[PDB]
């Protein structure tokens, strides 16, 4: 899409507020983001892959391992993926801890 | 044509890898969000910028709304 | 040095360091400690990393 | 007298403090061998200023 | 850990070559990983312990 017109969606997926309701939150996130546009790092969807092993390693979830090697083959198999680096860095960055009785649904 | 509905099916089937890593991350995006900022990893954009932006609207959303 | 385990031979006091996991937004630090003790030469003939692997589960339990 | 005397210590304060905290960081990349940053402060001062200038991506 | 032990140490007393303590050493490790709760058939046990775990620090509180 177009980015100002797709960043107003970020604002109103994460509140629960309207564009027509707040205007500091858009302008915070067009703070960020304009200026910060370009990675400022070079890809390699290696070394965060091996850093979400370590951290099934960590949950001693480590059949499910096993089970992430499956998802980032996928991801490599269908290309449709500007960047299959970014989106991986941000979901290890937006990471928590639900450590304590597993469940996974596989694909 | 036939490429046209190709591609679309590999991104109803992306998305939902994609929110199994979401899911087992424990992360608070889900099927609406992820599409957003994969639309966002389309045009080329800092993933180092784009989750500080997350974190900090879910705090402005848990104080402010 | 305040415990009486340090009469020992040199190597096995030398074998034995800290090993991190790695670091996570939020967990205790207990599960995000354990120690190596990794061995080479000869003797990692018998004790691969594979064997420490396995032992890093039994240490954690 | 005030500068002559005192303006010059200030300004020589800073700079000796400024060129301990680049030491300080060039020699936090080097780590037994760690004990060269450990005696340096072994008081513990001038190390805990802040940890590093902030900033974001 | 002191039964395993036991029948870790007699097969290497006994190893008239380095496979026999490779072969020994192994089957040591294989019943710790299994009379300790680290299958996936015993996982809900392991859940269970962790909700014990939990009651315990809650108890503190």
């Amino acid at each position: 899409k177009s980015p100002n017109v797709l960043l107003q969606n970020l604002c109103c997926r994460i509140l629960g507020r309207s564009e027509a309701d707040v205007a500091q939150q858009f302008q915070y996130a067009v703070r960020v983001i304009g200026s910060n546009f370009a990675p400022t790092v070079e890809r390699d969807e290696f070394l965060v892959a091996e850093k979400i092993k370590k951290e099934l390693i960590r949950q001693r979830r480590e059949a499910d391992a096993a089970l992430f090697s499956e998802l980032h083959r996928k991801l490599h198999s269908q290309g449709v993926l500007k960047n299959k680096w970014s989106i991986l860095y941000l979901l290890l960055s937006l990471s928590e801890d639900p450590r304590r009785q597993p469940s996974k649904v596989s694909s | 044509a036939a490429a046209a509905a190709a591609n679309l099916n590999a991104v109803r089937e992306t998305m939902d890898v994609l929110l199994e890593i979401s899911r087992i991350l424990n992360t608070g995006l889900d099927m609406e969000t992820l599409s957003i900022c994969v639309r966002l990893c389309e045009q080329g954009i800092n993933p180092e910028a784009l989750s500080s932006v997350i974190k900090e609207l879910r705090k402005a959303t848990e104080a402010l709304k | 040095r305040a415990t009486n385990a340090q009469f020992d031979s040199p190597e096995i006091l030398r074998r034995l360091d800290v090993r991190l996991l790695e670091v996570s937004p939020g967990d205790t630090g207990w599960d995000v400690f354990s120690l190596d003790y990794h061995v080479d030469g000869p003797i990692a003939t018998v004790f691969t990393r594979e064997c420490m692997s396995h032992y890093l589960r039994v240490f954690n339990f | 007298l005030v500068s002559g005397f005192e303006a010059t210590i200030n300004k020589f304060d800073k700079n000796f403090s400024a060129h301990l905290l680049d030491l300080l960081a060039r020699l936090s990349i080097y780590s037994g061998m760690a004990s060269v940053i450990s005696r340096l402060d072994f008081n513990g001062f001038y190390t805990e200023r802040l940890e590093r200038l902030s900033a974001e991506r | 850990l002191e039964c395993s032990w036991d029948e870790l140490w007699n097969k290497v007393q006994q190893a008239q070559d380095l496979d026999h303590i490779i072969a020994a050493h192994e089957v040591f490790l294989d019943t710790i990983i299994s009379r300790c709760l680290l299958d996936s058939d015993s996982r809900a046990l392991l859940n269970q312990l962790r909700a014990v775990f939990d009651q315990i620090i809650e108890l503190q509180n």
